């Protein structure tokens, strides 16, 4: 569980400070990660390892991990920084807990495309596919991050680069089967015992670490995402 | 799970050169690609462990270089009278079983270990379904309590697959097929090393083979000796 | 005043670190261990501290910290844990189920992998029994597979109990050199020296 301001505010020109509170079970023993998602487009990594930024993220963002809470800062925000900011951390109970989202509103190249959605009969379901194009699939891990329409993000499962140990969430445990096959850098996720509470996008997200994000608790992040399919079971 | 050609019979002994394409890498990290001549009947025989590195045996099958992402074992010019199924296992993954490949029919024509250390088994004739049957492979040669022992089973039609691995003194790693219902236990420290069924789930009908050494992280061990297996023949 | 800094800066930065069969046991004491500086060091990939939290670690005195460094593969860092089996966990370095330190580790595929043949390390593939928690076996006698004496020979009965790695630059993560340094903490009936910045 992570506490995050649901919908903060801000004024142009100056800076704000989005914070995230977590117990010593998730943040105190691991590293926090801040993700940015514009309304309409797929999310993208903003800050990883609590002090580092990817090549695409400019110096307009900074982070700190003072104590058991994380603190973000956007020095000199503008109209382009009006997006959702999500916190995420790997808890020591074999799970990946995400934040809630911060509507910091101020009113003044490898493709990872996936498919396999569509409305289906409740109870059962179909398989979830994923693909890539020349990015050394064996040297990276993959995550499944479903997001209901308009709602926040949540972690489903993770497959490591080795293809061995994998972890599932507290709700998708048992009835979900994630696997990878190095045919064309694919990823198959089979779902069972559908409860109709799964209408989301199911982002097939790419990471940068190799093993499961439980032994590498300082580099685990999430690389360029992929446009997910809108699967609407709706019974 | 690896990719191997189902059969290879065209141009016998001239352009067969079977290979286990697909390893998601430069053919593993330890650079050890196994090749076992699993002839029908007797247990498999070691042919190639390193890239080629042919041990004391037939020298007309060598040059197993890792061409790109596959190890093309040059089998041309060997002979034209053979009816067997070759296998290939190459991996370095920590606790990753099922490293063997699919049944490759390398029959060029088609139509036309005993005194080394020891070879004994249990002979599970008409095994009562489930239960707990113990299979031993008493070896009067090397110590059965110092070297790394292994257990590999194969079923009618299906290929070989790693079933059990036991290290020197402090490891009892099991495979993913049993997932825990199989309890490996080393026998007397100076007699043998046996196994345990522990209420099989009708999938252990495959014949067993107690290998004197590891398969995927292979070591020459001087000589590769296996033991003739027994048919479980479950009665569920 | 904050003076007499720990020599940790000389540990986490070198060229040749160690091997798993002969690992350093640096006993660091009499300094203000500023673990906050250890965070913003080279880009580590693992900082899993099992005993306590790094935030509360800077407010607890200690007697002496045992720094133990070695180099293992990528798929072996999982074996360095308070209780786990493996080719490196029970044959080269084993941690008890009381480790109050950290398992700091980072990839070093920039200076520990050259294309000339890396026959420098080893991991003791052969052994007789599991090593005692925090035990080091610096030996080179030929492993004897029982039932035959060996005054030193290599064939069919007795083999080299050590085997070198195959670290190469043109490989993938998992088969790359990873430098792992653990920091064992202890508190005997002795005055505590290493406390931290106040």
């Amino acid at each position: 569980v992570l506490t995050q301001p649901p919908s903060a505010s801000g004024t142009p020109g100056q800076r704000v400070t989005i914070s995230c509170s977590g117990s010593s079970s998730n943040i105190g023993s691991n590293t926090v990660n801040w993700y940015q998602q514009l309304p309409g487009t797929a999310p993208k990594l903003l800050i990883y390892s609590n002090n580092q930024r990817p090549s695409g993220v400019p110096d307009r963002f900074s982070g700190s991990k003072s104590g058991t809470s994380a603190s973000l800062a956007i020095s000199g925000l503008q109209s382009e920084d009006e997006a959702d900011y999500y916190c995420a951390a790997w808890d020591d109970s074999l799970n990946w807990v995400f934040g809630g989202g911060t509507k910091l509103t101020v009113l003044g190249e490898v493709q990872l495309v996936e498919s396999g959605g569509g409305v289906v009969q409740p109870g059962g379901s179909l398989r979830l596919s994923c693909a890539a194009s020349g990015f050394r699939f064996d040297d990276h891990a993959m995550h499944w991050v479903r997001q209901a329409p308009g709602k926040g993000l949540e972690w489903v499962s993770v497959i490591s680069g080795d293809g061995g140990s994998t972890y599932y969430a507290d709700s998708v445990k048992g009835r979900f089967s994630i696997s990878r096959d190095d045919s064309k850098n694919s990823l198959y996720l089979q779902m069972n015992s559908l409860r109709t509470e799964d209408t989301a996008l199911y982002y097939c997200a790419k990471d940068r670490s190799y093993g499961p994000p439980d032994v590498f608790n300082y580099e685990y992040g999430m690389d360029v995402w992929g446009q997910g399919t809108t699967v609407t079971v709706s019974s | 799970v690896l990719t191997q050609p189902p059969s290879a019979s065209g141009s016998p002994g001239q352009s067969v050169t079977i290979s286990c394409t697909g390893t998601s890498s430069d053919f593993g990290g330890y650079n050890s690609v196994s090749w076992y001549q699993q002839h029908p009947g007797k247990a498999p025989k070691l042919m190639i462990y390193e890239v080629s590195k042919r041990p004391s045996g037939v020298p007309d099958r060598f040059s197993g270089s890792k061409s790109g992402n596959t190890a093309s074992l040059t089998v041309s010019g060997l002979q034209a009278e053979d009816e067997a199924d070759y296998y290939c296992s190459s991996y370095a993954g920590s606790n990753n079983f099922d490293v063997f490949g699919t049944g490759t029919k390398v029959t060029v024509l088609g139509g036309g270990g005993g005194s080394e250390v020891q070879l004994v088994e249990s002979g599970g004739g008409l095994i009562q379904p489930g239960g707990s049957l113990r299979l031993s492979c008493a070896a009067s040669g090397f110590t059965v309590s110092s070297n790394y022992m292994s257990w590999v089973r194969q079923a009618p039609g299906k290929g070989l697959e790693w079933v059990s691995v036991i290290y020197s003194g402090g490891s009892t790693y099991y495979a993913d097929s049993v997932k825990g219902r199989f309890t490996i236990s080393r026998d007397n420290s100076e007699n043998t090393l046996y196994l345990q069924m522990n209420s099989l789930r009708a999938e252990d009908t495959a014949v067993y083979y107690c290998a004197r050494g590891e398969i995927q992280p292979y070591y020459y061990y001087g000589m590769d000796v296996w033991g003739q297996g027994t048919t479980v023949t479950v009665s569920s | 005043n904050i003076t007499n800094l720990c020599p940790f800066d000389e540990v986490f930065n070198a060229t040749r670190f160690a091997s798993v069969y002969a690992w350093n046991r640096k006993r660091i004491s009499n300094c203000v261990a500023d673990y906050s500086v250890l965070y913003n060091l080279a880009p580590f990939f693992t900082f899993k501290c099992y005993g306590v939290s790094p935030t509360k670690l800077n407010d607890l005195c200690f007697t002496n910290v045992y720094a133990d460094s070695f180099v293992i593969r990528g798929d072996e860092v999982r074996q360095i844990a308070p209780g786990q089996t493996g080719n490196i966990a029970d044959y080269n370095y084993k941690l008890p189920d009381d480790f109050t330190g950290c398992v700091i580790a980072w990839n070093s595929n920039k200076l520990d992998s050259k294309v000339s043949g890396n026959y420098n390390y080893l991991y003791r593939l052969f052994r007789k029994s599991n090593l005692k928690p925090f035990e080091r076996d610096i030996s080179t006698e030929i492993y004897q597979a029982g039932n035959k004496p060996c005054n030193g020979v290599a064939g069919f009965n007795c083999y080299f109990p050590l085997r070198s790695y195959s670290f190469r630059p043109t490989y993938g993560v998992g088969h790359q050199p990873y430098r792992v340094v653990v920091l064992s903490f202890e508190l005997l009936h002795a005055p505590a020296t290493v406390c931290g910045p106040k």
